[PDB]
RNA sequence: AGUGGAGCCUGCGGCUUAAUUUGACCCGGCCCGGACACGGACAGGAUUGACAGAUUGAUAGCUCUUUCUCGAUUCCGUGGGUGGUGGUGCAUGGCCGUUGUUGGCUGGUUAAUUCCGAUGAACG
RNA sequence: UGUCCUACGCCGGCAGGCGCGGGUAACCCGUUGAACCCCAUUCGUGAUGGGGAUCGGGGAUUGCAAUUAUUCCCC
């Protein structure tokens, strides 16, 4: 529950043999306030490829079942999160990226985490890679939240990530299956934060992409956005 | 908090003796329900009202 | 009682203390990961490690 | 002062072992079952308090929550503010007190304190 | 991983390896390996040649066996005094069923075969198994029935755990012995009786059932 | 036979109290808490983790000292410039449960094929 | 009724300690040696040897902890 944890525990991240220490401990039967103790000193003086395998075994895990069960994420868990979010290239590549790639992640999965995206600060150089990552791979109900909060951090954008955003949305021409409502306010966030680094050939690309997608509502908006849209 | 017929306010007052000095008077919702002032509950101005 | 934080205090220069004009002015930690540049502490009464904790009194 | 007739000067050079049988039935009873770090960690500050405090007036109080802990005859002369749960109570350890705890000096709770009709028509 | 492999010591072992060199049985492989057996005390390196020992012999070395058969019990009867002073289990439980194994098969002889049984008392409960398991497949399958029953009488007389191990020792030990120990081993089994324990009572009780079952 | 009267205990009201939680409550002390822009500091160093003692009501590097170690993972301020992890009901697509028959052991543990550890098919 | 019910031996005046056994139970506790009841003794209408509250001092047990008396015993 509380107090001091024994010092055992503290020399786990500089322990030759990890995987027999984590798996004798027995991982799954921690407590919750475990996890925020465990990923605390597991991020702390623990190097970046490392912990990111210990997001994947461990952190991964015990955040999708809880939330699966209870239908909400613990206070304890939340810093959890919070804390791997310190390291943000391990946090990537071990917690969101294969939560992308599972396929079974949900709106609730995406509201939760996305909010620990808002709520914390992440450099530039690493958002702009999880841009690209996640634009390459196909879409789903929940990855187009891990889109339109990254589009709400309003970093400086590189460009060939620009040409990956837009070829995602080119890809989306042809295709009759029905629009979400939450993929417009994705494509509105779009054309309201990088209006001004877009060009007049991708001017036109997604206008003709409102033409065969439009919205009863929304799509006038997207309209206004791009029509009154300076040039680079 | 709320129960039935039975409820809790905060932030009315900030003093304990505060409500001893308002208590002969009534007190009324925005929804129309009324109630009164029944007893402090301590050091915040904290009181039980019916 | 106000909760005040720890300001680590700046050292100057720390770096240029763990040698001579040559060899090595402090002990290297016995370990496998830590060792061959990870300088020990040198204490009035113990040596500690800034990596596995590693104490030798 | 006699304790159990004991004065207090061999009181303090006796130990803990033979201050059992001079103790009460509840205390010899805690005696032996040990006292945790929560009173050893006071003690210490009764003494460190004590050692620096100037000689001819009483010591700096010294606030506390520990309502269990029985009062050893090394306490005397301490002034321990002790709590009620409201506020901190100054208490200050006569020879008197040897066998009681510290909870019972500072009362948790306050004393209780407690024009017929005649006809007209 | 490497154990339920067909190529592991589950199944091809005990049909292809027993062709040494491509006839089956050659004994020289045993008969190689003394430097290991003698003046080397590296644990688990014994085990698994006590594995071999005991999953090869099986296949019928018989004329082998016989000539041979002062070599091998000269090469275990100082196996039996070695590791008893070190005090290990893994590499003796093999040793003890090959023992048996070899005595299946088959004045001297007699001394192995108090070597096998004396191991019978034994506290630890791997090395009793395997020494209760060899005992039974070595009389069944007698000369030496006499003398082991007079190890069983004096046994019960000396001594409480014991018991229940000599008296499962005894349960299906019964059917195999000449009337005068059957006569000696009716009054052992009656005396315990007297005595009120109840588990040393049920196992002689389910002793007597296996005599006449 | 009692209860109603006496002593004690138990429940509703009522009375005092900070609360005497209701047909969990009261005092204290911790934890955590945006991005954007601009102006600063930032390898001389931004910043993370820590042994010992203490404040504290206690321990606690979540605090107050002695400096040990990680390094861009950065941390200080100012803007009326943006900012739902809300609870709750309706139509809405998939999915469970709901209204027969025949087959088929490395290892440590114990009196004991004892204990724990790895490890399939058709017919109506 | 139960794997917590207890038998038996020793110690202390009592609460209570130490040891060793039986019973997953028409198997041990347990021939469930219960209380009123029955037979003798003292008391003799007296707030009395009725009644026990409220208290003082000490001892023992469970609990991280017994203070505002956890509980039990003696005067």
């Amino acid at each position: 529950r509380s107090g001091k944890l024994p010092k055992a525990f503290k020399i786990i991240p500089a322990l030759s043999n990890w995987e027999q220490i984590l798996y004798v401990t027995e991982p799954e039967a921690w407590t919750a306030a475990a996890m925020y103790q465990a990923t605390r000193i597991f991020a702390s003086n623990l190097k970046e490829r490392m912990a990111q395998r210990f997001y994947n075994l461990v952190l991964l895990p015990r955040v999708r079942d809880d939330v699966a069960e209870y239908k909400r994420l613990n206070f304890h868990l939340y810093m959890a999160l919070k804390k791997a979010l310190f390291k943000p290239g391990a946090w990537f590549k071990g917690i969101l990226i294969p939560l992308c790639e599972s396929g079974t992640c949900t709106l609730r999965e995406a509201i939760i985490v996305g909010s620990i995206i808002t709520k914390c600060s992440i450099p530039v150089l690493h958002s702009s890679a999880a841009m690209l990552k996640i634009a390459e791979m196909e879409y789903s109900g929940a990855n187009s939240i891990f889109l339109r909060l990254l589009l709400d951090k309003k970093y400086a954008l590189p460009y060939r990530v620009l040409d990956a955003l837009v070829f995602h949305f080119l890809g989306f021409r042809t295709e009759k299956r029905e629009l979400p409502v939450l993929w417009h306010q994705c494509l509105l966030t779009l054309v309201q934060r990088y209006k001004a680094d877009l060009a007049t050939d991708q001017k036109e690309a997604l206008l003709e992409l409102l033409r065969l997608q439009p919205h009863p509502q929304l799509s006038p908006e997207i309209r206004r956005e791009l029509q009154s849209a300076v040039p680079r | 908090k709320i129960f039935t017929k039975m409820a809790v306010v905060r932030y009315m007052f900030f003093n304990r003796e505060d409500v001893l000095w308002f208590k002969p008077v009534e007190l009324r919702t925005k929804w129309g329900r009324r109630g009164h002032i029944k007893e402090p509950l301590g050091t915040h101005g904290h009181m039980k009202c019916s | 009682p106000k909760k005040n934080k720890h300001k680590r205090k700046k050292v100057k220069l720390a770096v240029l203390k763990y040698y001579k004009v040559i060899s090595r002015l402090r002990r290297e930690c016995p370990s496998d990961e830590c060792g061959a540049g990870v300088f020990m502490a040198s204490h009035f009464d113990r040596h500690y490690c800034g990596k596995c904790c590693l104490t030798y009194c | 002062f006699t304790y159990r007739g004991v004065d207090l000067d061999q009181l303090l050079d006796m130990s803990y072992e033979q201050l059992m049988q001079l103790y009460s039935a509840r205390q010899r009873r805690r005696l032996n079952r040990g006292l945790r770090r929560k009173q050893h960690s006071l003690l210490k500050r009764l003494r460190k308090a004590k050692k620096e405090a100037p000689p001819m007036e009483k010591p700096e109080v010294v606030k506390t929550h520990l309502r269990d802990m029985i009062i050893l005859p090394e306490m005397v002369g301490s002034m321990v503010g002790v709590y009620n749960g409201k506020t901190f109570n100054q208490v200050e350890i006569k020879p008197e007190m040897i066998g009681h705890y510290l909870g019972e000096f500072s009362i948790t709770y306050k004393p209780v304190k407690h024009s017929r009709f005649i006809p007209l028509k | 991983a490497a154990h339920k492999e067909i190529c592991a010591v589950l199944a091809a072992v005990t049909e292809v390896i027993r062709s040494q060199g491509g006839k089956e049985t050659e004994t020289e492989y045993f008969a190689a390996l003394m430097t290991t057996m003698e003046a080397v005390e590296s644990p688990e390196s014994l085990a698994a040649v006590a594995y071999l020992l005991n999953l090869v012999l099986k296949r019928v070395p018989s004329p082998v066996l016989i000539k041979k058969f002062s070599d091998t019990s000269k090469a275990f009867m100082d196996i039996m005094s070695a590791q008893a002073s070190s005090g290990s289990t893994s590499v003796l439980r093999w040793v003890l069923s090959c023992l048996a194994t070899l005595l299946r098969k088959q004045p001297v002889t007699l001394q192995v075969y108090h070597g096998l049984l004396s191991f019978t008392v034994h506290p630890k409960p791997k090395i009793r198994k395997a020494a209760q398991h060899g005992v039974c497949s070595v009389l069944k399958g007698h000369p030496a029935a006499i003398s082991t029953a007079k190890f069983c009488i004096q046994e019960i007389e000396k001594s409480a755990t014991t018991t229940l191990h000599m008296l499962t020792l005894l349960k299906d030990l019964l059917p195999c012995f000449p009337e005068g120990l059957v006569k000696s081993c009716s009054e052992t089994l009656l005396r315990v009786m007297t005595l009120s324990h109840v588990l040393v009572t049920a196992c002689a009780m389910q002793a007597f059932h296996s005599l006449f079952h």
